[PDB]
């Protein structure tokens, strides 16, 4: 916010839409690879998931609970900062950082922003589920 | 100037019996910087919770420092008699960036008394004493530990209830025993229990009086008393030196039970301290009543990185010194006291030099004699004298004139004189100084754009 | 600007974010999408202050008896008082003085951990000896600034009627200052220190007698043996006195608590401005940020408390309270835009509704220029995280689409 | 058995893991250098504008420039190598279903 | 007036103030060893 | 090995603790790659 | 160092710093780049085998 920095900054060209440019690029990027993955995960045909899918073979393990059981597990054994894609501004200021060199709190103060996944969980479970459904037909 | 009290008016100093043989003991306090030993606080600043970096002087990990201890003096029953000294006094050491120094590490532990080898008694904190300044030297009969100009004298005092801090010259007394007269060994501090250690009033004063006996103090320019409540937690002392005077550090008026070390005074002592002595203490206790008194040990410091651990409440509780070893490297350099398994290449083992090897010309001086003789040229025709293969000198040539102005550029005033060259050349004109600023590199007046330009 | 060079269609790029990103791209036309602009930047509603204020900083002994030689220059330590360097300099009548790595303005306005002032007798004649650049005798072995620490040096006169400083009979210095090594064939210049005295001062008498006088010290071992040898050179007496002054501050090893005095109004306590953000001042410690009241970490004489990225965090003040300092936070924000419709919408990604049709609370963030439709689509052009997508309407607002 | 095996002895558990330490390196880059100098008095623009005039306030400034320029550049290179690779494996992941 | 201008490296490095020489900072005397060095202006460390 | 460089070298933050942890990561990651990559050539009956 | 005193001294060395750091990060990066592209061909010949 220092104008004087500013006024320097300038005379080193259009530097700041070359950051915002290549970074807008690369994150597009990702949205379309999602969305061709998941294009691509997607089921034409699939059969309902019901308890009891598997017959003898226990799958209860990957049946939804909806992420499935082994899903759940797999996310709540990563530590993963939790971004606050919806109210993380203000998590910041009633609370604070969680801990030192809290990355997430940091956006708001170091000028950077986290931007939230191209799908929510319960889709990306969706695609997960019927995919489950379709694999023995 | 401060008044500091009366001179003694003692014809003689105490008796002093130096054994080093008592004293050569081995009782081992390393620093383990893992337990945050002798850390001084970063000082303008405080943390919480974090562990980092941080650049600072620091004692290194290991170091067993400088054991010192005090001990009773010689007695027949209830009449103390000679003092019982190390050779502490003579034992000069370089100051340098200064010390830490770890007090009453042995309280409370059975120890022995050392005037008496197969007596046992319970230790008991008691506070160094130190001598420090920029010039030493011997006394009279050829001994050392003389200090000379203003001298910085640390001497607690009050049976260790004050510590007292003055600068200022000290004058050789010239009674018997004392360092200018007659007999003399070494001066010592001392105190006598029986008259000035009352349960109430305890004696100020005893261990500055006992310090006169030996020198007289002049010019002093200041005095100062700290005030210490008495107990025999260990604590630690620190003494560091820059331009805004001399610091102590301590931490007993922060973190007495934690050990960090806080600034508690600035001294106005501003003439650099090369040296310091510990001054010997002997106590002048009767034969009866002898005490352990707790060894000190005095550790040096230096500029170190170390990984700091800042608890909740800000204080050092663990620390890793980062040039200790290698595996210590690796801890600072992820910042952590806990990283993972695995091979991790670290900064190298240095070679370092065993010693030097040196090669100049030498012979011929380079001459600059054809300056001297005859009316120098006006500054458009300056004369050019290039100087190869030769030895230089230019206070042989700076001597000779009264100089106004000398200035270098790309080039350090110490290092003209000091480094050696391809070549010099010397221009040299007429020139009246009251157009010195047209050499200038600046100037657009006549001399810099027609007559003569540097490089 | 057309063909004929006429300003015909501007863009005033700070107006909004739609602005915003058609400066950024450098054009009247960008692709539809969702973009990172600027954020909307927090700003100050007032400031808080904190000085030490107190003993004046006492620069009498300046004022008192025979300055010393440029070898023995005394020093006055300050820390912790009100400076006020007209109040020194009015005194004098002053000849030259300049400061460095600390502008004119600054050195009679910041504040500082210490300032140390270094005075001495000094002939004006020999001023130019005194430059970082010089290679003469006061610069080699009798004074030398810092060049670490921001320094000024003033050069100046006592008047006449300023009766309580006395003058010595001669200016004096070394101009020479060695040491001959035990082989007495190697002869060392010993140079001085910048803020040190030379290792001659010892020596050298505090008015040298003549020009040319030499002095010697033998030398004890533990001193490195040999001799310590020195000249002195002299400068005779001017009708007025003339004086040096060096200044040598810092600005960070202590509390900054050495400040021009201030007036303190009680609208800049931190107290009557939690939860605002505000620029503040404390002990020479500045930024901007927002106060709360929370439980007291670090050690409480430090006064300030940092974090491991080294930002000031937390803070213990005068009025015995202590104080979180969180950063003014900006606010995020994404446009969304159609190129099509010429319409667009704005995205606070991670913010409360509170802090900004009304505005729209979503999953993502809080959006202005959406209305709520509870419709779905698969063919989403404008997502915006999650699983929500803008979709215009078509030109009216766009509307809050979730993706089937 | 694979119900307890999200362990330290689960490789691909670790590359979860480490695809997320990953994400927060990147940030910790942005976070972490805005502290240095890069040679100047302070990282602070607002102390080198407090405590010097122009012609020197301009260098120190220019300094913290240069250093955050490059930083910013470092980090779209990796954000740019790190999307890159994202998608090729992306594919994989495609070719895999 | 007196300019001086020195120039650091276009022939051996001979103009020198004197130097009394040690008979130990010789290179046939310390040959294997890790040292200092300073050659007609040239310096640095290593082994000789 | 220069004490001045050093000083100044830290102005520029971790930037050493930068290079390190990259180039371990990188040549973790070819240790890793050769692990992966022979325990697939790996047979599990052969003949001589 | 030993042809300058600090204020110039810290310019010189500080260019000396700017261009070994230069070095090093492009060092850094080609390392990254090449052991990625390494770790990709390593899968190649593992399908290859
Ligand atoms: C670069 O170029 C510069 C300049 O040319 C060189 O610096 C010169 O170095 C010489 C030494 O090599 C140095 O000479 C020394 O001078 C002092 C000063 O004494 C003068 O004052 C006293 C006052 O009591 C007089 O008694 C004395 O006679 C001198 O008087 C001078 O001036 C008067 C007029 O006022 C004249 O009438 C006189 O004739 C005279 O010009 C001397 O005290 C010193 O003497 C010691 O060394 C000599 C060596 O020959 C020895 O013989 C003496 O006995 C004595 O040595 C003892 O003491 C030393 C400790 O000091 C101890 O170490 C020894 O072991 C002995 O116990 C000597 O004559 C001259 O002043 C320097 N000049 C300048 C401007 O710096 C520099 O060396 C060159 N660099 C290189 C690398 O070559
Ligand atoms: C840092 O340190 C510096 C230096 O110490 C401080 O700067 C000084 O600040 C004081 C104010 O605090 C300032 O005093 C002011 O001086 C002027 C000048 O008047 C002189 O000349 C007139 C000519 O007519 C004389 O009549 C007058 O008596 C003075 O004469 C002086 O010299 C003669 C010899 O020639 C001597 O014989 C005299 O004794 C004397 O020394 C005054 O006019 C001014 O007066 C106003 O303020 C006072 C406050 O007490 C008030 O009582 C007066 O009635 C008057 O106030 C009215 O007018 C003002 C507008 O001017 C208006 O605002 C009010 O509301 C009233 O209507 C006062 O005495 C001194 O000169 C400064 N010196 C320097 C060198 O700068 C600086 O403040 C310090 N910084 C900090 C932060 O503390
Ligand atoms: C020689 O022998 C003496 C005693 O005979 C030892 O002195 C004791 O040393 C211990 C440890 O340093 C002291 O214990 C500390 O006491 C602190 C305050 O105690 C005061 O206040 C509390 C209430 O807050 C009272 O209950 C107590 O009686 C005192 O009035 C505590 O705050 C410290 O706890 C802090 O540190 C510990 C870790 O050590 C943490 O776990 C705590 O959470 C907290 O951070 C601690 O309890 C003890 O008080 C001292 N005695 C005296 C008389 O002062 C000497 O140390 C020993 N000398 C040697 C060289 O060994
Ligand atoms: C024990 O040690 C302490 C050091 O902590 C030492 O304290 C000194 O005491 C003397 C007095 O005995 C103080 O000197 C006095 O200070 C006052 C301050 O206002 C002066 O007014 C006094 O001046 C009068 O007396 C002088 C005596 O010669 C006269 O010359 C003068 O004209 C006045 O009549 C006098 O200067 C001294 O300041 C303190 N020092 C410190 C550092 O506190 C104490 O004396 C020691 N006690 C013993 C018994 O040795
Ligand atoms: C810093 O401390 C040092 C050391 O104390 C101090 O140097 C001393 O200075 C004094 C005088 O300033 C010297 O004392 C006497 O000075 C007179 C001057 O006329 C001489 O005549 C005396 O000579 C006697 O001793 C000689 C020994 O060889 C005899 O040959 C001669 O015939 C006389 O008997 C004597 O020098 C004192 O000797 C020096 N001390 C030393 C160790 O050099 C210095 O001045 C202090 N510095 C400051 C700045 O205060
Ligand atoms: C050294 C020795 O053995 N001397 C003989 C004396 O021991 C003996 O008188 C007896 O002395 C006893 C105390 O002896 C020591 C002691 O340990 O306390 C011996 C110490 O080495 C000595 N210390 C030092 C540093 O010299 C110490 C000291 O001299 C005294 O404390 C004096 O203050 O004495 C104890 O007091 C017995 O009660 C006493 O009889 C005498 C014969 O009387 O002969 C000595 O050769
Ligand atoms: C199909 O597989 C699942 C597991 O993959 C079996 O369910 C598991 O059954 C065990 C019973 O031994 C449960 O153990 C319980 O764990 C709790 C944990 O606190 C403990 O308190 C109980 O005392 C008991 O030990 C286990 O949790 C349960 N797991 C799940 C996910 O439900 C399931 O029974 C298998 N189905 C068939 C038909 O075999
Ligand atoms: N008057 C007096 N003062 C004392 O300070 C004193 N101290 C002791 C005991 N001193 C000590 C000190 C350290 C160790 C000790 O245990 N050191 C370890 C090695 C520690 C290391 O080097 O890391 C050991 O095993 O010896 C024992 C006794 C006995 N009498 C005394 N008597
Ligand atoms: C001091 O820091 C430690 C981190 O080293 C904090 O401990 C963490 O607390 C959070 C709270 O949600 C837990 O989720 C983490 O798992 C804890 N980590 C560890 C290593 O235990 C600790 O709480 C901090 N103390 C204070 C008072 O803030
Ligand atoms: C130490 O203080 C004394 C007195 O304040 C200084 O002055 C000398 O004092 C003695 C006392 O006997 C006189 O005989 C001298 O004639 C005095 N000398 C002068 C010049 O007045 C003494 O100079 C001071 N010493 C130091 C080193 O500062
Ligand atoms: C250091 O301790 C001394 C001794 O306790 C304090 O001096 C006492 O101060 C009280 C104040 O009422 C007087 O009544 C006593 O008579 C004084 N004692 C002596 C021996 O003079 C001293 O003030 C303390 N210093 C500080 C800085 O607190
Ligand atoms: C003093 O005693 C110690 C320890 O025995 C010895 O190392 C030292 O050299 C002695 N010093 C002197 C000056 O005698
Ligand atoms: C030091 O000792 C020598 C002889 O041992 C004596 O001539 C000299 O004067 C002594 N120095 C002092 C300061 O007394
Ligand atoms: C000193 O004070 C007197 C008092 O009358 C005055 O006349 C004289 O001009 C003053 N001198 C200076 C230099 O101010
Ligand atoms: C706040 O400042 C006003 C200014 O006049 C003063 O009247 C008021 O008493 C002050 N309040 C306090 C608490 O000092
Ligand atoms: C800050 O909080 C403490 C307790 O949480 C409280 O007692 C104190 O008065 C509060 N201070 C302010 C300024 O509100
Ligand atoms: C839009 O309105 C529907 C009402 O059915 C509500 O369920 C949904 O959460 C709303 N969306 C937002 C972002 O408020
Ligand atoms: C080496 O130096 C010593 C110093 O005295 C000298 O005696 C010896 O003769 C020298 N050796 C040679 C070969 O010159």
């Amino acid at each position: 916010g220092f104008q004087k920095c500013e006024q320097l900054l300038r005379e080193y060209g259009q530097f700041c839409s070359k950051i915002n440019q290549a970074l807008h690029g690369a994150n597009l990027r990702q949205d379309d690879s999602v969305r061709n993955l998941f294009a691509s995960v997607k089921s034409s045909q699939s059969s309902p998931i019901i308890p009891g899918f598997g017959g003898d073979f226990n799958l209860t393990l990957l049946e939804p609970v909806a992420r499935s059981a082994i899903e759940d597990l797999l996310f709540d054994k990563v530590t993963i900062a939790d971004p606050g894609y919806m109210q993380g501004y203000d998590d910041c200021m009633q609370q604070g950082p969680a801990s030192a060199r809290d990355l997430i709190c940091a956006q708001y103060v170091a000028g950077y922003k986290v931007l939230p996944p191209l799908m929510d969980v319960n889709m990306e479970a969706a695609y997960t589920s019927s995919l489950l459904g379709s694999i023995a037909g | 100037t401060v008044d500091v009290g009366p001179d003694s008016v003692k014809s003689a100093c105490i008796e002093v019996d130096i054994q080093q043989t008592f004293f050569d003991k081995t009782w081992p306090r390393p620093i383990d910087v893992s337990k945050a030993d002798g850390i001084i606080y970063p000082q303008g600043r405080t943390y919480s919770n974090i562990t980092i970096t941080y650049q600072g002087l620091f004692p290194y990990q290991g170091d067993h420092g400088d054991m010192y201890v005090y001990s009773a003096g010689h007695a027949t029953g209830t009449t103390p008699q000679k003092l019982f000294v190390a050779n502490y006094s003579q034992d000069v050491k370089q100051f340098a960036n200064g010390f830490v120094v770890r007090i009453g590490a042995a309280a409370n532990s059975t120890g022995t008394v050392i005037i008496s080898p197969s007596t046992s008694a319970t230790i008991r904190k008691i506070y160094p004493a130190f001598m420090l300044g920029s010039s030493v030297g011997n006394f009279s009969d050829g001994k050392m530990g003389r200090f000379f100009n203003h001298t910085l004298v640390l001497l607690p005092d009050g049976c260790g209830t004050l510590l007292r801090a003055f600068y200022c010259i000290l004058e050789p007394r010239s009674g018997n025993h004392c360092p200018a007269g007659n007999s003399y060994t070494s001066f010592a501090t001392y105190h006598t229990p029986a008259t000035d250690c009352s349960d109430g009033n305890y004696n100020r004063n005893a261990s500055l009086n006992s310090f006169k006996e030996y020198f007289n103090l002049r010019n002093c320019t200041f005095m100062y008393t700290y005030n210490i409540t008495e107990d025999e937690i260990l604590e630690w002392f620190g003494i560091t030196q820059t331009a805004q005077g001399v610091h102590l550090f301590s931490s007993r008026y922060v973190d007495l039970y934690g050990g960090n070390m806080f600034q508690f005074a600035t001294l106005p002592v501003y003439d650099t301290i090369k040296y310091y002595s510990i001054i010997p203490h002997s106590i002048r206790s009767i034969q009866s009543d002898r005490k352990a008194w707790a060894a000190f040990y005095v550790y040096k410091l230096q500029p170190l990185t170390f990984l700091l651990d800042f608890s909740v409440d800000g204080y050092i509780r663990r620390a890793i010194d980062c040039g200790f070893n290698d595996l210590s490297q690796l801890h600072c350099s992820y910042e952590s006291f806990d990283v993972e398994s695995g091979v991790y290449s670290v900064s190298s083992f240095e070679a370092k030099p065993s010693g030097s090897v040196v090669e100049q010309a030498e012979g011929v001086e380079c001459d600059f004699s054809p300056l001297l003789s005859g009316t120098p040229p006006q500054v458009y025709n300056f004369k050019r004298l290039v100087f190869t293969n030769c030895n230089y000198n230019l206070t042989k040539l700076l001597s000779l004139f009264s100089v106004n102005d000398f200035t270098c550029s790309q080039i350090s005033p110490a290092a003209i004189a000091s480094n050696c060259y391809s070549s010099l050349i010397l221009d040299y004109f007429s020139y009246p100084l009251s157009m010195k600023s047209d050499l200038s590199v600046s100037s657009a007046g006549p001399i810099s754009q027609f007559n003569y330009k540097q490089s | 600007f057309s063909v004929d060079g006429y300003i015909r269609r501007a863009i005033d790029c700070g107006f909004n974010d739609l602005s915003q990103l058609h400066c950024s791209y450098e054009s009247f036309d960008v692709e539809s999408g969702v973009y990172s602009v600027s954020s909307f930047e927090a700003k100050p509603s007032g400031s808080v202050v904190e000085q030490a204020e107190g003993v004046e900083c006492d620069f009498s002994p300046l004022l008192s008896g025979t300055p010393p030689q440029v070898y023995n220059f005394k020093r006055l330590v300050f820390t912790n008082c009100n400076y006020n360097l007209t109040k020194l300099l009015s005194l004098f009548s002053v000849n030259d003085f300049t400061c460095s790595q600390i502008s004119p303005a600054a050195i009679a306005s910041n504040c500082y951990s210490s300032l140390i002032l270094d005075y001495f007798s000094y002939p004006l004649s020999m001023k130019s000896d005194l430059s970082v650049s010089s290679a003469g005798p006061i610069s080699q072995f009798n004074y030398k600034q810092s060049f670490s620490n921001p320094t000024c040096l003033i050069l100046a006169t006592v008047p006449h009627n300023l009766t309580t400083i006395t003058k010595p009979l001669k200016y004096s210095y070394i101009n020479k200052c060695s040491r001959l090594l035990s082989d007495d064939r190697t002869e060392v210049p010993q140079l001085v220190n910048a803020n040190q005295y030379s290792p001659c001062v010892s020596i050298v008498p505090s008015t040298v007698w003549e020009d040319g006088d030499y002095y010697r010290k033998q030398l004890s071992p533990l001193e490195g043996g040999g001799w310590l040898v020195a000249s002195g050179s002299t400068v005779a007496m001017t009708e007025q006195l003339q004086m040096g002054f060096g200044i040598t501050v810092q600005y960070g090893t202590d509390t900054n608590s050495v400040c021009p005095k201030l007036e303190f109004a009680n609208d800049t306590k931190i107290a009557s401005q939690l939860g605002n953000c505000v620029e503040y001042s404390l002990y020479g410690v500045s930024g901007r940020g927002v106060f709360q009241n929370c439980t007291a970490v670090g050690v409480r004489q430090q006064r300030f408390v940092y974090d491991a990225y080294q930002n000031l965090v937390g803070y213990y003040s005068d009025d015995g309270n202590y104080y979180c300092l969180r950063a003014c936070v900006s606010v995020p924000v994404s446009v969304i835009y159609d190129k099509e419709t010429k319409t667009h919408a704005t995205l606070f990604g991670s913010v409360a509704c509170e802090h900004i049709y009304g505005p729209l609370q979503t999953p993502v963030g809080c959006v202005l220029g959406l209305v709520n439709s509870s419709l779905f689509v698969e063919d989403c052009k404008l997502p915006l995280g999650q699983s929500l997508c803008a979709l215009p309407d078509t030109p009216g607002e766009m509307r809050l689409a979730s993706i089937a | 058995a694979m119900q307890t095996g999200f362990t330290t002895t689960n490789e691909a558990f670790q590359k979860v893991q480490d695809a997320v330490n990953n994400n927060a390196q990147a940030l910790s880059k942005l976070a972490s250098e805005l502290s240095n100098t890069f040679g100047a008095i302070s990282a602070s623009i607002g102390d080198i504008i407090q405590r010097l005039d122009p012609p020197e306030q301009d260098a120190q400034i220019d300094r913290l420039i240069n250093g955050r320029l490059t930083t910013l550049n470092a980090f779209v290179a990796q954000q740019l190598v790190r999307s890159e690779s994202a998608a090729l494996s992306a594919q994989l992941a495609k070719d895999k279903v």
